[PDB]
RNA sequence: UGAAGAGUUUGAUCAUGGCUCAGAUUGAACGCUGGCGGCAGGCCUAACACAUGCAAGUCGAACGGUAACAGGAAGAAGCUUGCUUCUUUGCUGACGAGUGGCGGACGGGUGAGUAAUGUCUGGGAAACUGCCUGAUGGAGGGGGAUAACUACUGGAAACGGUAGCUAAUACCGCAUAACGUCGCAAGACCAAAGAGGGGGACCUUCGGGCCUCUUGCCAUCGGAUGUGCCCAGAUGGGAUUAGCUAGUAGGUGGGGUAACGGCUCACCUAGGCGACGAUCCCUAGCUGGUCUGAGAGGAUGACCAGCCACACUGGAACUGAGACACGGUCCAGACUCCUACGGGAGGCAGCAGUGGGGAAUAUUGCACAAUGGGCGCAAGCCUGAUGCAGCCAUGCCGCGUGUAUGAAGAAGGCCUUCGGGUUGUAAAGUACUUUCAGCGGGGAGGAAGGGAGUAAAGUUAAUACCUUUGCUCAUUGACGUUACCCGCAGAAGAAGCACCGGCUAACUCCGUGCCAGCAGCCGCGGUAAUACGGAGGGUGCAAGCGUUAAUCGGAAUUACUGGGCGUAAAGCGCACGCAGGCGGUUUGUUAAGUCAGAUGUGAAAUCCCCGGGCUCAACCUGGGAACUGCAUCUGAUACUGGC
């Protein structure tokens, strides 16, 4: 299953989390389709904080990958 | 707790005397559709291939030699009762 | 490390005042730099052949309280953007919050202004600052935090920076304790107890 | 916007040739000393061995059912006729165990093997591809097994064996079936499951006939993404290994796999491979990376990200979408453990301790709080995954140990034909300064949501299901004594170690008297020791300072950038010459090689530019750049090879 999925990045006490596309299968991070954003969970208050390529996205889904409740509540922190 | 790894050989040798049988009876069937060729030809051939035909289908339904072997068969021999002149 | 020994005799056998503990019984005579002149001969017997630019060395990193491997690292800095080591290596030792603090006057000596900043009393552009060695730019606001602003050795190192030669690229108010960097320290005006030849070739020499 | 040199052959000197020192360094170890905090990393050795406990489950909204709990359903009695007892019961909420579906190859630990069918990097052809995702088809009928339970039974047991009995979203046939099968094509053939929540008229034995949405089940053919396969360019030592080989090298016929090839067999052929080092033997995780210096170059690849291999020692492969299966099968070997003695369990190179090995590497810590994966339609359950503490100068970075005052200069110490000098503003005495630590209180956020309220003129039959908003109630914090704020606190609790004849910074006096104790080289010590031990004063760095076996620099003294052969060290005593290296010149042509232009690729971290986040920065990153490479297309047409 091909899936849109947030991936382990970040800091101790400080999780950023990245967003890609991967058939998993594949492990982690790792051997990944394309990358299409980052979340942040803080993004210090501001509109150049969490970035999510919504139009790459919308040709990933469809007739594409899956995307699970966490993920397809990512727009939602750049709102859109 | 289970580990259902530790049920499968038990669950494959129970099977086998059927799953490897039926393989015993496979290889046999090409031997009657050659022996139906000598009985013989274009008006016995086609009407023994057409009892092996089914048989290779209802096997490759259960899984076993579905991914290629059984089309393979069912092709290979078609092609030999094509051949008859 | 500050030493933390006599500093008095160091100053005496540099022939050079450092302005350690500076301040009251410290100006106007009684300080007895290069009044020893010895019972016979210069006392050099003898000494280091490259006693400068050794000592020399040792008074430029001395007089400002800089450590040997933050001063070797600030003459690789200097270099950047044609800064020149004969030039911009002595305004980033003058540009330093501790040298800042003295400049502006709430530490009478380099040693006092230090001890304002690591014990968390200062703070450059409203945010609190601990590191002696942080480099003020010609926008940044320097200035105390209240816990220390009526500290009786601060009001009297200002009763001292009055009578010291006047820092032209600053500016400040002691009733506020609050000041501002204006321009970057120049060499036509930045000038050091150090001779032209020396500490032009530092390291590997 | 970077890049010390020198010493040493002598009575002196210029060369050359070696050797040596002054600087960086490690997952280190050693000595003395050692605070506040932060970021990383932390058995490198025995691929030696493991105590004691864990590390992997889930579904009653498929199903037979029920050891218990609780409510219904049904009988028998007391006479106290209104209060209770007795004898039964999956009907139902729920659920122990049982059937049945799915998961455990998610995601860790370790280099033993392999100089490679292996990493890095670029291609190719003959295949499969569950779940996801896209289109197109299909759902009638019959029959047989079996668990739990119970009675028997192997054995001292551990551990479960058997029989009687009964059902399917467990099983097989009989049916139906596409653009699939094969062919120019008509066409024949192969399959399977319902289930759940809601809900009206008609009817009953009212534990469903029947409507409705959801989600499954069986098949055909595409995408998406992987898995299997073969190549090319890259590549540790050895020639006092020069020859090696019998599936080695080519054909003919079978079998094998999803597919390929000698892949595996049986037979015909004798070739195949070698100085560009074949054959054989020793050593060995590889690259992103790391350290070094101005770089080139050198020494090297813990951790890190990815990839390939390994699971006590060894074989076979099977299951499934996937393992060439850490917690699997059949076990075998070496073993530990149990057995009072009739056979039985297992493999910490997981998480943690411990025996051993070592100069050496951290606690059987806290927690399902957050997150992911797994099952479940969902509530929810599982998780030594994971997320966090704990310890260590082991490396790097920010910061304390006080500050102010104070002398014709004290007492005490050192040096001195004893005049004087120096320790020294140092001390005491008197005041500041509470940073750091200590200590009491207040105290975030990391935690969203399910149930209820909500909200769309939701869905529909207007509160099921399904679906939406920001908030409330109640439940969810290991880290933790959090961060941060406020106060109580008093100089209080806080400094080392090496060095001082010449090179070489700082040096004098005492004692020892060639002894003792030293030394990077020249060399120290017999009566002035600047060389030992001390003492008084200086030099250096600092929570560090130092000593070593070693790697990089100095090192152009391994020489490519960039070595040398008359003698100092190497030119063969000589002649000819195969295989190698090299070769005038006019034309065309080939395009191996060069130069020019593109499209793909060169994983992510990361350098360097640069926007955020903590002061700077380690670190987490958001955007850029480079990695001159390599392939595939296409020009120039000059030189080299070729003809």
């Amino acid at each position: 299953m091909v899936t849109i999925r947030l991936a382990r990045h970040g800091a101790k006490k400080r999780p950023f989390y990245q967003v890609v596309v991967a058939d998993s299968r594949n492990a982690r991070n790792g051997r990944f389709i394309e990358r299409v954003g980052f979340f942040n969970p803080i993004a210090s208050e501001k509109e150049e904080g969490t970035r999510l390529d919504l139009d790459r996205i919308a040709h990933w889904v469809g007739q594409g990958a899956t995307i699970s409740d966490r993920v397809a509540a990512l727009i939602k922190e750049v709102n859109k | 707790n289970i580990k259902s790894a530790k049920k499968r050989a038990i669950q494959s040798e129970k099977a086998r005397k059927h799953n490897a049988s039926r393989r015993s009876m496979m290889r046999t069937f090409i031997k009657k559709v050659y022996a139906a060729i000598e009985a013989g030809d274009k008006a016995a051939a086609q009407k023994a291939f057409n009892e092996m035909q089914p048989i290779v289908d209802r096997q490759a339904a259960k899984g076993l030699i579905h991914k290629n072997k059984a089309a393979r068969h069912k092709a290979n021999l078609t092609a030999q009762i094509n051949k008859l002149a | 490390a500050r030493y933390l020994g006599p500093k008095l005799k160091l100053s005496r056998r540099e022939g050079t005042d450092l302005f350690l503990k500076s301040g009251v019984r410290a100006i106007d005579t009684k300080c007895k730099i290069e009044q020893a002149p010895g019972q016979h001969g210069a006392r050099k017997p003898r000494l280091s052949d490259y006693g400068v630019q050794l000592r020399e060395k040792q008074k430029v990193r001395r007089i400002y309280g800089v450590l040997e491997r933050q001063f070797r690292n600030y003459y690789k800095e200097a270099a950047r953007l044609k800064g020149n080591t004969g030039e911009n290596l002595l305004a980033l030792l003058e540009g330093r919050l501790d040298n800042v603090v003295y400049r502006m006057g709430f530490g009478a000596t380099r040693a006092e202004a230090r001890q304002l900043v690591s014990h968390k009393a200062i703070m450059v552009n409203g945010r609190v600052v601990n590191i002696a060695s942080y480099q003020v730019s010609p926008n940044d606001v320097v200035s105390i935090r209240e816990k220390a602003k009526k500290q009786s050795r601060v009001k009297a190192a200002l009763e001292l920076a009055e009578q010291r030669e006047k820092p032209t690229w600053l500016e400040v108010d002691a009733g506020k304790m609050e000041g501002t960097f204006k321009r970057k320290p120049e060499r036509s005006d930045l000038s050091a107890d150090i001779n032209e030849h020396l500490i032009v070739e530092l390291y590997s020499k």
